[PDB]
């Protein structure tokens, strides 16, 4: 629940034209699942 | 060798305890399997059956030991394959069961309950993977 | 290939100081991605 809520909130922050302070935090969260996209992480 | 007496005793214990499991008399079936195995330790079907009964009582280690001993008896006991794949599914280490059912459907695709179980487990494992 | 490459392009675009042209489409792509990961369909 923590993961999903922080994800959706941070996405909503972009939705109104607001610019985040730590783009690495969201970039890591978007890269975290593209590796599941092709399957094996490890 | 072997004498007919031990084979007949194992067969009759198997039939009795199958009748009892049809009535869901689990502990009696377990003791008759135990006696028959003490008389004939080379029967993998007893391993698989007690494995399944232990799954219904949720004692996984005993069931996996039975499955390992059965496979060491006969590597290609398909009933044992289904049983210990379901055991692992009921435990949580999904990947081995996934590989088991994939191999089974590759060799035997015309099974309906197995295919629905495989697909529902596949959605299960996808959700488990994504949720982190 | 095309949607994957444009997704990587835009994510690097955002996490580099530039500003996207249409955040609504962006948010839509992430929303559909998370929905399909949840396996909702229909």
């Amino acid at each position: 629940v923590k993961d999903l809520v922080v994800l959706l909130f941070e996405t909503a922050l972009l939705s109104s034209g607001f610019s985040l302070e730590d783009p690495q935090t969201h970039s890591n969260r978007i890269y975290r699942m593209i590796k599941l996209g092709l399957g094996i992480d490890e | 060798p072997p004498a007919d007496g031990a084979l007949k005793r194992a067969e009759e214990l198997k039939t009795q305890a199958n009748d009892y499991f049809k009535a869901k008399d689990y502990e009696n079936a377990i003791k008759f399997y135990s006696q028959a195995i003490e008389l004939n330790p080379s029967n993998a079907i007893y391993y698989g059956n007690r494995s399944l009964a232990y799954l219904r009582t949720e004692c996984y280690g005993y069931a996996l030991g039975d499955a390992t001993r059965a496979i060491e008896l006969d590597k290609k006991y398909i009933k044992g394959y289904y049983r210990r794949a379901a055991s692992n599914m009921a435990l949580g280490k999904f990947r081995a069961a996934l590989r088991d059912y994939e191999t089974v459907v590759k060799v035997k695709p015309h099974d309906k309950d197995a295919k629905m179980k495989y697909q529902e487990c596949n959605k299960i494992v996808k959700q488990k993977a994504f949720e982190r």
